[PDB]
């Protein structure tokens, strides 16, 4: 069916701004496309319909315009209550469809990742497992790349991580990556790497340590 | 005014059936407009389903249409959404709606789990400091929470007393198990010398587990 593609992926601004979301159409749709706004851990709410039509209730801050193929969203003066996700879609063709969707989030002053490294815990190789979990805290912007290294070699099997988040504080993200390994695997190697490369500094954060360290 | 509310199964084996059920409040459902099951996907991906019309049509998601097959109930207001050979690629989060002028009114959604995994309870593992990754004022505990289902678990610092640099992440999938970490950050004061305990609780499998941060050897 009649593919929505959304332009802006994730928009990052001040609020008392004013952005312009994008939303375009494989085929004609002519003016059915409706705007969805989702805050977190909340269902959609209809914006924007007919193209142009503000929904009831919807403050003036927002207007669509576009025909046939080319829409906006335009946000006059953006605010808090306005990060969220966006979604556009068209009903004019039956598939129903909905584009990926534009998230706004809140700009902010660079900040770099307070990195942790623990190994595991005594409690767990006791059982036979073998975790050892990394923490790359309130860092900004979102890109960050972690890697891990076994005495020197990197390693990609048994990496799980996990992203918060945009905090509702401090507007930071925050992940945690963590390796796991039988005891068997853990025991034959004695240095762990946990190095993270964040664009606030020019050379790798680096939490290490060595197994025949208590 | 219009109100709708889904519920159904919360969890499911793979290959089972099932049925999603919208009951609408404050409109009759034969009155007008089409009424309509979408679903949004990990990543806020949102895809629509199908819908039955006030006048009885049904339209369908062809690439759903197989497995898929809505009907209603006027006298009780509710129309349901019927699931086949569920995968667990259908696990995600279930909406109905109403719609016509774009879709006006939504429901909070009920989220559906495909697993074949059984309730079992969590491992709570004490992250203490590798005895030297510690940049003065600030020392950073953890709390492994790994090998539970199904979700949630409920994770506090201190039992409520530590509330402030803490952070706790998304479980995620590990073999068909949940696995989530937590995290808290106070100042080299207290921590070797003041006690901070984690607190796990799985309400599922009514397990409920404090594990003491104590200093390595």
């Amino acid at each position: 069916d009649i593919v929505l593609t959304q332009s802006p992926k994730s928009m990052s601004m001040s609020v008392g701004e004013k952005v312009t979301l994008s939303c375009k159409a494989s085929e004609n749709v002519d003016t059915y496309v409706s705007w969805y706004q989702q805050r977190p851990e909340q269902p959609p709410a209809l914006l924007i319909y007919g193209a142009s039509n503000r929904y009831t209730g919807v403050p003036d801050r927002f207007t669509g315009s576009g025909s046939a193929t080319d829409f906006t969203l335009t946000i006059s003066s953006v605010q808090a209550e306005d990060l969220a996700d966006y979604h556009c879609g068209q009903s004019y063709s039956y598939p129903l469809t909905f584009g990926g969707g534009t998230k706004l989030e809140l700009k902010r002053a660079d900040a770099a990742p307070t990195v942790s490294i623990f190994p595991p815990s005594s409690e767990q190789l006791t059982s036979g497992g073998a975790s050892v979990v990394c923490f790359l805290n309130n860092f900004y912007p979102k890109d960050i790349n972690v890697k891990w290294k076994i005495d020197g070699s990197e390693r990609q099997n048994g990496v799980a991580n996990s992203w918060t988040a945009q905090d509702s504080k401090d507007s930071t993200y925050s992940m945690s990556s963590t390796l796991t390994l039988t005891k068997d695997e853990y025991e034959r190697h004695n240095s762990y790497t946990c190095e993270a490369t964040h664009k606030t500094s020019t050379s790798p954060v680096v939490k290490s340590f060595n197994r025949n360290e208590c | 005014q219009v109100k709708l509310q889904q519920s159904g199964p919360g969890l499911v084996k793979p290959s089972q059936s099932l049925s999603l059920t919208c009951t609408v409040t404050g409109y009759s459902i034969t009155s007008d407009y089409a009424w309509n099951w979408i679903r949004q996907f990990p990543g806020n991906k949102l895809e629509w389903m199908a819908y039955i019309s006030y006048s009885g049509s049904t339209t369908y998601n062809p690439s759903l249409k197989s497995r898929i097959s809505i009907t209603r109930d006027t006298s009780k207001n509710q129309f349901f959404l019927q699931l086949n050979s569920v995968t667990t690629e259908d696990t995600a989060i279930y909406y109905c709606a109403r719609g016509g002028t774009g879709f006006d009114y939504w429901g909070a959604g009920t989220t559906l789990t495909v697993s074949a995994a059984a309730t079992t309870p969590p491992s709570v593992y004490p992250l203490a400091p590798g005895s030297a990754t510690a940049a003065a004022s600030m020392v950073t505990l953890g709390c492994l929470v790994k090998g539970y289902f199904p979700e949630p678990v409920t994770v506090t610092w201190n039992s409520g007393a530590l509330s402030s640099g803490v952070h706790t992440f998304p479980a995620v999938l590990q073999s068909d198990l949940y696995t989530l970490s937590s995290s808290v950050t106070v100042p080299s004061s207290p921590w070797p010398s003041e006690t901070v305990t984690c607190n796990v609780a799985h309400p599922a499998s009514s397990t409920k587990v404090d594990k003491k941060i104590v200093p390595r050897d």
